[PDB]
């Protein structure tokens, strides 16, 4: 039917064709219970585009910064340099706005089509049909994302695919840095320099 | 019926007739190889129940086949009896007396050579060290009982459980629900024994000392 | 379908029946008794003996060069404790990733016959190829040999491979046993043996 | 202490002491003993799952007379020798 | 038709499995009603067992609390003290507190008999604590025909046991835990007799060398 995680093999039956970035790859079969499939899929949509904004933070500051344009810190010291505000200061704020927009989509995902309303003012709706994918003037400014069925899965599929590599290299960094105790992108010009002795063999 | 046949206080499972000493261990209702974790998906269609010691196990699929299954069971009973023998052949020898000091050997990977160089053989503490005159005797007395065995069944006796009156003296299969029981409890016995040689190969190949002083080593510190 | 045999007055096992290239009823143990694991041995014994053909070339034509010729590779045996372009906890590593590929297309394919028989990038390059442990296409038979249409001929190519692999599987299991006792290399050991059959033997140790 | 005589003694006691009460060499809950020491049997009432009758009370009888006897024997060899 | 761990024949007459925990474990016949009186009878001994367990489930919980969350490091460190050296137990350890412990003995006794007694006359005379004016909260603590089992407005006010199947499944976890809490502060009180120090320093000492840190290398005392 569709090329698979594995070239001979036969997909897992709850994974059948629907989602964007569906290859039936469920070994361990962590969505075979009813209703969980829903959670799952909303839930990778929030650790990829979350992962793509981080992998931006980490990568590229260090990228126009080690050949030289911003002289931004790096990424694993940017949380003691000093800002304006306190540390824990922003911390609070984030969470109690993390609050608001996460609890707002909360309920989107327990009841769909219930928080389509600005509460302020009851005029503005938000343009969305799917579940994760809410649009209006706001998330979907160009109106991308709406029209045939055949280029909503392209552009999702482009999207998830996109942000499971930026979670994978998110992680890279965190471990990544934690062992050699040096930034992403001096990896990277240190790898093509000698590739043969920069492994992570030979960082224990 | 017969010499501690009626010997009725070693059966395992029965208090009384409430069970027929061969419920479980047989039939649908009996442990698997992974207790209530056993969801029917590696379960073979195969594995009935009908033979002791079955357990559900089959992961590589090589009892498929029943005429090779019973080729695997008889298999499995003979390294079984065998591994029995051995763990004990080579634990006794180190419970009475110890130490290396004359030509003894205590360890049981170690007494193979012991004829081999310096002196020869001496049972607690039959000499010098001639190989081919244990060997032949051996291989000559093997061959006629291991050929005596393959054949010669008396009429229509099980060659692996014979039980006439020079295998089943003590006559402990008389009862067929002792023999289905006995049967389990050989089979599960030969396994563990099995099981304890392949730690004795494995810690003696890895450790390189007795097997008692690795407990001894392994508990005491 | 009577046949040569390992051992003349014997009668072939039920489970061979010649079919298989290489088959002379040798199954003294009766291991490949069920068809599905005689099927997964018939690779086995592929794989092996194509290894070993490459190990046992790679083992003696360069000791075979080393007592004469130019090629003064010092051993086999001290071979590996050398230096090279990468070290060696780490070229392993290489290999391992560079080979699970390509086991896993031929563990696919042991699987499921067929499922992998095409390029993942280009859906053209197929591999043309019905008879498992023997894809061919173009990077596995690219001189044309290895199809005969409907024919014994390639049954007969099928026996001299397997035969020729045997061999070599056998003498590099010597060549590693040999170099363990012996304590020194394959060749050399075999021009002794020239000069004095009788007393350099297995026993003049 | 694994090792030592006192440690072998009292396993030894307990484990003969219960194998007799076990496999009715000596009195038990269901094997009462006579005047003329024959033992016999008897409902004490109690279930065990031992296919031969031994119970818990059987256990902690057993438990405890080898653990007298084995003092016992301990503590005479030690002023002995 | 259940599990039976130490049943005999005149035990099992009477235990039959109404019981949450009914598992025929009566070696004693402490429960025969043919013998029923004042406190060793069939309608208390299974209410003193789950109020037992209750508290023991409280106290097992408990005394070990402190140390663990100080353990981690969330509480202060001079709070993060054994359960014996809290006061309790004077000798031991002491500890100050906003009020001496004998006043808070009082009070304790003050509050705990106010609920306690009305425990006793909701026992003995079901629905009694549902009449007499107490601060217009007394139609919360009516109870039902179960004593040990209130399920009011305040002591239920989840509303779990809808259904009678999930109750009395619920009824046999809570009586598995709080027999097992019961033996766990039996567990506390003999280790801090004979180590000195708290249950999770004891289970440390186990986990770090099991065959070292036991019952039978620690009966040394100190
Ligand atoms: C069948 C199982 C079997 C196993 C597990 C071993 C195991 C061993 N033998 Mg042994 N033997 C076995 C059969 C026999 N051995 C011998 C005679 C010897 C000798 C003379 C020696 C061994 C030695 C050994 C060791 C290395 C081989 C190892 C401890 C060697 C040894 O002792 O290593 C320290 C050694 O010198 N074996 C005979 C002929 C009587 C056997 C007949 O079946
Ligand atoms: C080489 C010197 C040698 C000497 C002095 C002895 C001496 C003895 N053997 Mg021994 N044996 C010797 C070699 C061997 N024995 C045996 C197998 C036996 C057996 C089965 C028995 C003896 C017995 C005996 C004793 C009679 C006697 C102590 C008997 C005791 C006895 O039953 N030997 C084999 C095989 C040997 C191979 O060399
Ligand atoms: C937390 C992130 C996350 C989550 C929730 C999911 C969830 C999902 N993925 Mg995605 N995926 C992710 C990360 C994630 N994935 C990453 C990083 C990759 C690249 C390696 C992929 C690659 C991928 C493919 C190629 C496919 C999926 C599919 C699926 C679905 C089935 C599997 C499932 O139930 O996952 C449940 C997962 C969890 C409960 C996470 C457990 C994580 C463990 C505990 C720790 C892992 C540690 C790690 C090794 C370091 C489900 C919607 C399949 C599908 O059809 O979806 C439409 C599919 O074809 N995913
Ligand atoms: C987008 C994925 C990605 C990419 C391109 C790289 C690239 C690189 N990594 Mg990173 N890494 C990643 C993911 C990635 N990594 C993840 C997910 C982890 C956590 C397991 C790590 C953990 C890690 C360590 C601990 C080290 C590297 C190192 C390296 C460099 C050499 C490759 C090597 O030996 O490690 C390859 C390691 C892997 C686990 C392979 C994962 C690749 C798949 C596609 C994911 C190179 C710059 C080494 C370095 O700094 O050398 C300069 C080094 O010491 N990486
Ligand atoms: C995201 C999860 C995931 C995971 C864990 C795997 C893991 C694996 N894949 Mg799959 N695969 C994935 C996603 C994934 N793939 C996706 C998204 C595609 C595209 C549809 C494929 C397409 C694919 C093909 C076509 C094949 C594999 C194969 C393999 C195996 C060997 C690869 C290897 O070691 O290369 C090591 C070298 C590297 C450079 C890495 C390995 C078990 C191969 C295999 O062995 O199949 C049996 C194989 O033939 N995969
Ligand atoms: C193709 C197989 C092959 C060949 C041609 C040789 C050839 C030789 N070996 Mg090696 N060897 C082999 C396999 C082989 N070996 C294997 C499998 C082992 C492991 C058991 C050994 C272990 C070994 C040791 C330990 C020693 C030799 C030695 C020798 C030499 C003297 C002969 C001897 O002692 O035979 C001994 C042979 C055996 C013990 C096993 C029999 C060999 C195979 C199984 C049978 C023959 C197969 C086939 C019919 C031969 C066709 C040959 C054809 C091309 C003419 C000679 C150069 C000795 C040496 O270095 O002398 C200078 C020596 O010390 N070999
Ligand atoms: C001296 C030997 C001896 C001793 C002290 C005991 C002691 C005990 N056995 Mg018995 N038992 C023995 C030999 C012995 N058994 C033998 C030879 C068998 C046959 C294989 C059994 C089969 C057996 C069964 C099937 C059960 C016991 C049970 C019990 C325990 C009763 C509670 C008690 C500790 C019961 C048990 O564990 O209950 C807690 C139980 O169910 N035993
Ligand atoms: C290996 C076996 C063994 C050995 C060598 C001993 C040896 C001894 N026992 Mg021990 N004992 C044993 C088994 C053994 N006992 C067993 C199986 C039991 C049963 C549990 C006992 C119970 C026992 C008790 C209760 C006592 C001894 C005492 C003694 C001592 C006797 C001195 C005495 O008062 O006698 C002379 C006694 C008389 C002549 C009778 C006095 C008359 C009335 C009773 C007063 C002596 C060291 C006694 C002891 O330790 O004293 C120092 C003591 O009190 N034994
Ligand atoms: C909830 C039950 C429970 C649990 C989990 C433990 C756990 C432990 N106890 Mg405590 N103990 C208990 C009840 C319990 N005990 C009771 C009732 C008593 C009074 C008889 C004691 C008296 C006691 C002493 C005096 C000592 C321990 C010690 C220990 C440690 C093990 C080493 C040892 O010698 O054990 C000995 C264990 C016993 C003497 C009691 C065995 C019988 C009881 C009923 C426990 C049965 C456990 C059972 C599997 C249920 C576990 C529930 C759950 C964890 C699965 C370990 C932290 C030792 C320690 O602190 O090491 C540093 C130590 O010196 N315990
Ligand atoms: C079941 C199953 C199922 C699924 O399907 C899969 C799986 C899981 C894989 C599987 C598994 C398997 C296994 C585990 C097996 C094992 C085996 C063994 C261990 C054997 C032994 C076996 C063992 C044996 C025989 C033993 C033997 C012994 C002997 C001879 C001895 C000898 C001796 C001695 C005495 C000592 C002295 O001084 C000397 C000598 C001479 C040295």
């Amino acid at each position: 039917d569709r090329p698979l995680w594995l070239p001979g093999s036969e997909a897992p039956k709850w994974l059948d064709g629907s989602l964007p970035g569906d290859y039936g790859f469920d070994p361990l079969d962590l969505a075979a219970e009813p209703g969980r499939l829903n959670w799952m899929v909303q839930a990778e949509l929030v650790h990829c585009r979350w992962a793509m904004l981080g992998a931006a933070g980490i990568f590229i500051p260090e990228l126009l910064t080690k050949i030289g344009i911003l002289n931004t810190p790096s990424w694993y010291k940017a949380g003691d340099a000093t800002y304006f505000a306190d540390q824990g200061t922003l911390f609070i704020v984030e969470l109690l706005l993390m609050a608001w927009a996460e609890s707002r989509r909360w309920a989107d995902i327990a009841r769909p089509g219930s928080v389509n309303t600005d509460p302020i003012f009851p005029n503005n709706k938000l343009t969305g049909t799917d579940v994760g994918y809410p649009g209006g003037l706001w998330f979907d400014p160009l109106g991308w994302g709406s029209g045939s069925e055949d280029k909503l899965k392209e552009i999702r599929t482009k999207e998830v695919k996109n942000g499971r590599l930026a979670m994978l290299a998110v992680l890279g960094a965190f471990v990544q840095a934690n062992v050699t105790h040096v930034g992403p992108i001096d990896n990277l010009f240190a790898h093509l320099a000698d590739p043969y002795h920069t492994t992570i063999l030979q960082s224990l | 019926m017969t010499g501690i046949a009626e010997w009725y206080k070693v059966y395992g499972k029965s208090v009384a007739p409430d069970q027929d000493a061969r419920a479980p261990y047989y039939g649908p209702n009996r442990p698997l190889w992974k207790g209530p974790f056993t969801k029917p998906k590696d379960v073979p269609e195969y594995l009935k129940g009908e033979y002791p010691g079955d357990y559900g196990c089959d992961i590589f699929k090589l009892a498929r086949l029943p005429a090779n299954y019973a080729r695997l069971r008889t298999q499995e009973l003979m390294n079984g009896r065998w591994a029995m023998l051995g763990i004990t052949g080579c634990l006794t020898p180190e419970l009475i007396n110890s130490n290396s000091t004359p030509g003894f050997e205590p360890v049981w990977f170690n007494t193979g050579a012991q004829i081999f160089s310096d002196a020869g053989i001496d049972y607690l503490g039959i000499n010098a060290h001639s190989l081919f005159a244990v060997i032949v005797v051996q291989a000559l007395l093997m061959g006629l009982a291991e050929y005596a065995r393959i054949k010669f069944v008396p009429e229509g006796a099980d060659p692996f459980y014979p039980g006439g009156k020079t295998f089943d003296p003590l006559g402990f299969s008389s009862d067929p629900e002792i023999l289905a029981e006995l049967k389990v409890k050989e089979i599960k016995n030969g396994r563990l024994a099995m099981m304890a040689m392949a730690g004795l190969f494995a810690q003696g190949a890895v450790t390189g000392v007795s097997p008692l002083q690795n407990l001894h080593d392994w508990l005491h510190l | 379908n009577d046949r040569p045999l390992w051992f003349p007055g014997s009668q072939p096992p039920e489970w061979l029946d010649g079919s298989l290239p290489g088959d002379f009823g040798f199954d003294p143990l009766g291991l490949g008794s069920d068809p599905e694991l005689l099927k997964w041995f018939v690779q086995a014994e592929l794989v092996h003996c194509r290894w070993a053909m490459l190990g046992a070339a790679g083992i003696f034509i360069p000791e075979a060069l080393t007592k004469a010729g130019i090629l003064n590779t010092p051993s086999w045996t001290v071979a590996g404790d050398q230096q090279y372009f990468t070290d060696a906890t780490t070229l392993f590593v290489i290999e391992i990733i560079l080979f699970a590929w390509a086991e896993g297309r031929r563990w696919a394919d042991i699987i499921n016959p067929g499922c992998v028989n095409v390029d993942p990038v280009f859906p053209n390059n197929k591999l043309t190829g019905t008879d498992v442990g023997y894809p061919g296409g173009l990077w596995f038979d690219p001189l044309g040999w290895g199809q005969t249409g409907d024919a014994a001929k390639l049954k007969d190519l099928r026996t001299r491979e397997i035969k020729n692999g045997r061999l070599a599987m056998l003498a590099v299991l010597g060549a590693v046993v040999q170099a363990n006792y012996t304590h020194t290399g394959p060749i050399d050991n075999l021009l002794a043996h020239l000069a004095d059959p009788g007393h350099n033997t297995i026993f003049a140790l | 202490y694994i090792g030592s005589s006192t440690n072998l003694i009292m396993v030894a006691s307990t484990t003969l002491m219960l194998f007799a009460g076990r496999f009715g060499l000596a009195p038990s809950a269901n094997r009462k003993s006579t005047a003329g020491l024959k033992l016999v049997d008897r409902d004490s009432g109690l279930q065990t799952g031992d296919p031969a009758g031994f119970t818990a009370t059987d256990t902690l009888a057993c438990g405890a007379l080898g653990h007298v006897i084995g003092v016992g024997i301990v503590l005479g060899l030690k002023a002995t020798a | 038709k259940r599990s039976l761990i130490f049943a005999s024949k005149q035990s099992l007459s009477y235990l039959d499995g109404t019981l949450p925990g009914d598992y025929g474990f009566d070696p004693l016949g402490l429960m025969d009603p043919e013998g029923a009186g004042g406190f060793i009878d069939p309608q208390w001994l299974p209410y003193a067992e789950i109020i037992n367990g209750r508290f023991a489930m409280l106290g097992a919980a408990g005394a070990i609390a402190p140390e663990v969350l100080g353990r981690i490091g969330l509480i202060p460190q001079e709070t993060a003290i054994p359960w014996f050296q809290s006061g309790v137990i004077p000798p031991v350890g002491n500890y100050s507190y906003w009020a001496d412990p004998y006043t808070l003995f009082v009070l304790e006794m003050a509050l705990m008999g106010f609920a306690e007694h009305r425990r006793a006359q909701d026992y003995y005379k079901p629905g009694s604590m549902g009449k007499q004016y107490f601060l217009g909260l007394e139609k919360f603590l009516g109870g039902s025909g179960n004593p040990a089992y209130p399920g009011g407005p305040i002591f239920n006010f989840l509303g779990f046991g809808k259904n009678e199947k999930e109750l009395q499944e619920l009824k046999v976890k809570e009586v598995k835990n709080g027999r097992l809490a019961m033996m766990a502060v039996l567990g506390y009180f003999t280790q801090a007799i004979f180590t000195g120090v708290g249950p999770f320093q004891n289970l440390l000492d186990h986990l770090a060398d099991p065959v070292h840190n036991n019952v039978l290398t620690n009966l040394k005392i100190h």
